[PDB]
RNA sequence: CUCCGAACGGUAAGAGCCUAGCAUGUAGA
RNA sequence: GGCUAAGAUC
RNA sequence: UGGUUUCUCUUCAGAUCGCAUAAAUCUUUCGCCUUUUACUAAAGAUUUCCGUGGAGAGGAACAACUCUG
């Protein structure tokens, strides 16, 4: 009855191949190298630890921020670990040296994540005092205050091909503000809970949205709302989508419901498992972000246990 | 501040001098 | 000779940034405490965010004070948990007391490890590393 | 209402004060 | 495919060379500081009639490349307090249920 | 030529020879000092 | 902070020409309408004239809708006392300006007597006002604001006199 | 044996009277 | 109205 | 094939570009320490300044002396 029914998407289930549990407290993002080698990963012990992509072994610990690391973006176009902390520092720890480089600052508090544009030498650090912050790189000064934002602008988002920065605030309305002006060009007729997720599939289709209740698909000309979400309910944090066709959630309750950025339904909606240390309700997925060669998964729990998750071929799933 | 102030009054050509604070020349009143 | 002109070679980028603000003056006019509060706020955050049920009389400073008498009966190492609540919001006031139990315990043997020597100087730092252990 | 030209200044200059 | 299409190459390389010389004239007045013809629509009828496009040159005057600032810093206002004031239109927001209270 | 000895001579005129509008831009000029 | 891009001045002070040159200085001359530095844009109205520039500045003089240089309207010409007290404006305007607005200054040296300058003074060798009268009392804000304008005063009087 | 230091942490606190080295370069009739 | 050593407190 | 010079402006410099060599900043270390800046020098990388290198563009001087081939 339903349109598209009889013709889903295909999506074997994953995995878990290894749970690493080296970091002292939640761990508030990770990021993968794009040489499918280092893995940084921060935590709440103020350390942004480097690990192995493949090996999942340590392979650094650098720390030096004064709060909580909230943010790790790892730079693709230079070789630069950029990192977020919620001491109202981006620390731009420079993996030339293995230490601070630039050390910018600008934010009235702290900093909840920074994205790295493919194309515009500047780096998005959305901010959360009443703003985000356009971070000229080598420059050590901002370019425009992008104040377009009733609350905290908890997710960011700078893809080339949308000409606007899509920034995600936590006052129940996405915005798109343009790079050059600063002010939003178009604003988002949903998400009526606090926005804090956003994502992007440049594989066959524009980049998605995400919200953590009544979530919904956009386009990237303009916003288009495609289609809602399924039955999540959870305070979603984490919103990773694959070029396979993958598009995986991750909650702060634990229930890392995987679906498709196609059919919709979800394929596995599995919930992951906690540390003997921690309690009995605290395994949150905080962040989530796919390998650079797209093979196993990796989603960093409120657990202290950054999990990894594997692929596996499987063919009795089929969905009604 | 009292035993403090004893202290230091009784010991005030010793611990005002040119030698003891070299640049200064501030008169307290007439 | 050749010292001293070196002397106004590095000196030439400097004064500019030294004396450039002099001579501008006269035409243009011239803690823990903060993961403390950022703590409270994004609980204030989540609580209105992770499921309120919507507009149904949500929560208020009550709802904090819960998380506040949660960590002040903690902080005695007494069993008095926060009974008669929700379990959404109980788990999301025990999170975020596990989680202030970490920064709280990683603050004490911080200090802890800098009172043998450390910096030569407490003022009231003594005191709170004394009664943190 | 601005409108601007992409005449040249000298050869306009001339005319008008000629 | 052409409902999910994506842009293209060479237009996304011309959206970054805009991007970026946006972003170095901003960065150019930034380590700076840390013709024309107006038809005379307004009363031009009578007096000093056959101006029809009245041609002014736009001429910047070079100034002297060491000076201090001509003035204090600026208290004036730049642009306007109020907004456009989009409404959200997301989702009709109602009661629960019954028992939304108790739980 | 010997321009130069003609300009330098008006140094502190009272306002009639170089400093009726030109001291103010007389000691911001010189801030640039020690590149000369 | 304030800029601009081109002067809402009156087509008496743009110059008797339909050709004339501008000179545009960014955030300078400290304008006196808004205590703030606006674009002055000096220019030359013709032979003989006084290449004045502008004083007031862009945002304090566009609720006024005056001259940049002038500054007393933007159709009619009275002064902003006479075009807040009333058409009204249709009667009290004229046409025609004429070239005082655009005079040069007098000469001190002529007035002094010692005109050293001679036949290549710029500056006009007449005579002066007659102080007695308030047309050469003015101000700034008595010029801008309708309070205390002689100007004004004179042109509702001498409207009924027939 | 010849390696030579500078500023801040400093003079108060007030009543009546007296005299000075300074700055702008305007539109208007 | 929050965080500070039941904040020390007869 | 056909031009010795000189002044302006457009890139990359991985050559002791510098046959010699300044200052500031950031992350770690020592000495004094009494509030702080001026401090002492060991390591690493980020700017500014003193400068320079090939290769197209525009003026001036005999470009005509006829340079290599």
């Amino acid at each position: 009855k339903a349109p598209t029914m009889p013709k889903p998407q295909w999506h074997p289930p994953w995995k878990l191949y290894r749970v690493i549990s080296g970091h002292l407290g939640w761990v508030r993002c990770i990021a993968v190298e794009p040489g499918n080698q280092w893995f940084v990963t921060g935590s709440a012990d103020r350390t942004i630890k480097i690990w192995d992509l493949a090996s999942g072994k340590l392979k650094l610990s650098l720390t030096g921020h004064i709060s909580t690391v909230r943010g790790v973006i790892v730079s693709t176009r230079s070789p630069y670990l950029f990192s977020c902390g919620e001491d109202k520092q981006v620390k731009c720890w420079d993996l030339e040296y293995n230490k601070v480089i630039r050390h910018y600052h600008g934010h009235l508090s702290a900093v909840y994540g920074l994205d790295l544009h493919p194309t515009i030498d500047v780096l998005v650090t959305c901010s959360r005092d009443s703003t985000a912050r356009i971070w000229d790189v080598r420059t050590k000064a901002s370019v425009h205050t992008l104040s377009g934002h009733t609350n905290a602008v908890a997710t960011v988002r700078c893809q080339a091909a949308e000409p606007q920065i899509i920034t995600g605030s936590h006052d129940t309305t996405i915005r798109l503000w343009d790079l050059v002006a600063g002010k939003t060009r178009v604003t988002l007729t949903n998400h009526k809970k606090s926005v804090r997720a956003v994502v992007l599939h440049p594989r066959h289709y524009t980049f998605a949205s995400g919200s953590p209740d009544n979530i919904k698909q956009w386009k990237f000309p303009d916003g288009s709302f495609i289609q809602n979400l399924s039955g999540h309910n959870a305070i979603i944090n984490t919103l990773t989508v694959n070029s396979d066709g993958v598009l995986v959630s991750g909650a702060d309750n634990g229930t890392m419901h995987l679906w498709d950025w196609r059919t919709g339904y979800n394929f596995q909606r599995v919930h992951a498992a906690v540390q003997p240390g921690s309690l009995d309700s605290e395994s949150g997925i905080f962040a989530c972000a796919f390998d650079q060669s797209e093979s196993r998964l990796l989603t960093a729990e409120a657990d202290k246990t950054i999990k990894v998750y594997r692929e596996d071929d499987t063919a009795t799933e089929e969905t009604h | 501040q009292i035993p403090n102030r004893r202290f230091t009054l009784w010991w005030s050509p010793t611990i005002n001098r040119a030698n003891v604070y070299v640049g200064f020349q501030v008169q307290l009143d007439l | 000779w050749r010292v001293w002109l070196f002397f106004m070679r590095g000196i030439t980028p400097l004064l500019e940034r030294w004396l450039g603000n002099l001579l501008a003056r006269q035409f243009e006019g011239r803690v823990e405490s903060h993961f403390d509060l950022e703590l409270r706020a994004a609980v204030m955050h989540d609580i209105l965010d992770m499921m309120p049920e919507g507009i149904k009389q949500n929560k208020a400073r009550t709802i904090l004070q819960h998380l506040s008498e949660a960590w002040r009966c903690w902080k005695a190492n007494i069993p008095w948990k926060v009974p008669g609540l929700p379990t959404p919001i109980e788990n999301m006031i025990l999170r975020y007391v596990k989680a202030k139990a970490d920064w709280w315990t990683n603050t004490a043997h911080y200090n802890r490890e800098r009172i043998r020597r450390g910096a030569t100087v407490d003022k009231t730092v003594c005191k709170k590393n004394l009664g943190r252990l | 209402y601005a409108e601007p030209a992409h005449i040249n200044d000298f050869m306009f200059e001339q005319q008008r004060r000629t | 495919d052409p409902d999910l299409q994506r842009p293209d190459e060479e237009a996304i390389k011309e959206i970054t060379e805009k991007t970026r010389v946006a972003l170095e004239k901003s960065v150019s007045q930034k380590v700076a500081a840390a013709y024309i013809r107006y038809t005379p629509s307004q009363q031009g009828v009578a007096f000093n009639s056959g101006a029809k496009q009245r041609v002014i040159r736009m001429v910047e005057m070079q100034k002297d490349p060491m000076e201090p600032p001509r003035f204090k810093i600026n208290k004036k206002i730049p642009r306007g307090p109020p907004s456009p004031p989009a409404p959200v239109m997301h989702s009709p927001s109602r009661k629960m249920t019954v028992k939304e209270q108790q739980e | 030529p010997e321009h130069v000895r003609k300009i330098i001579r008006d140094h502190g005129d009272m306002t009639n020879r170089k400093f009726r509008h030109d001291k103010r831009v007389y000691l911001g000029a010189l801030k640039y000092m020690p590149h000369a | 902070w304030e800029d601009a891009d081109f002067p809402i001045l009156c087509q008496t002070c743009l110059g008797e020409n339909p050709y004339i040159r501008m000179t545009k200085e960014k955030y300078g001359k400290e304008c006196k309408i808004c205590a703030r530095p606006f674009t002055v844009f000096r220019w030359c109205p013709g032979v003989r004239m006084r290449f004045k520039k502008t004083e007031v500045c862009q945002t304090c003089s566009k609720l006024k809708n005056v001259c940049q240089t002038c500054l007393l309207d933007l159709e009619y010409g009275l002064p902003i006392q006479v075009r807040d007290a009333g058409d009204m404006l249709l009667k009290l305007a004229r046409t025609t300006p004429y070239y005082k607005r655009n005079r040069p200054h007098i000469c001190s040296f002529w007035v002094k007597g010692e005109c050293k300058r001679g036949e290549e003074c710029p500056y006009r060798h007449e005579k002066p006002t007659d102080p007695d009268d308030p047309l050469a009392d003015q101000n700034i804000k008595d010029r801008y604001y309708g309070i205390n304008d002689p100007v004004a005063d004179k042109l509702l009087k001498r409207a009924s006199t027939m």
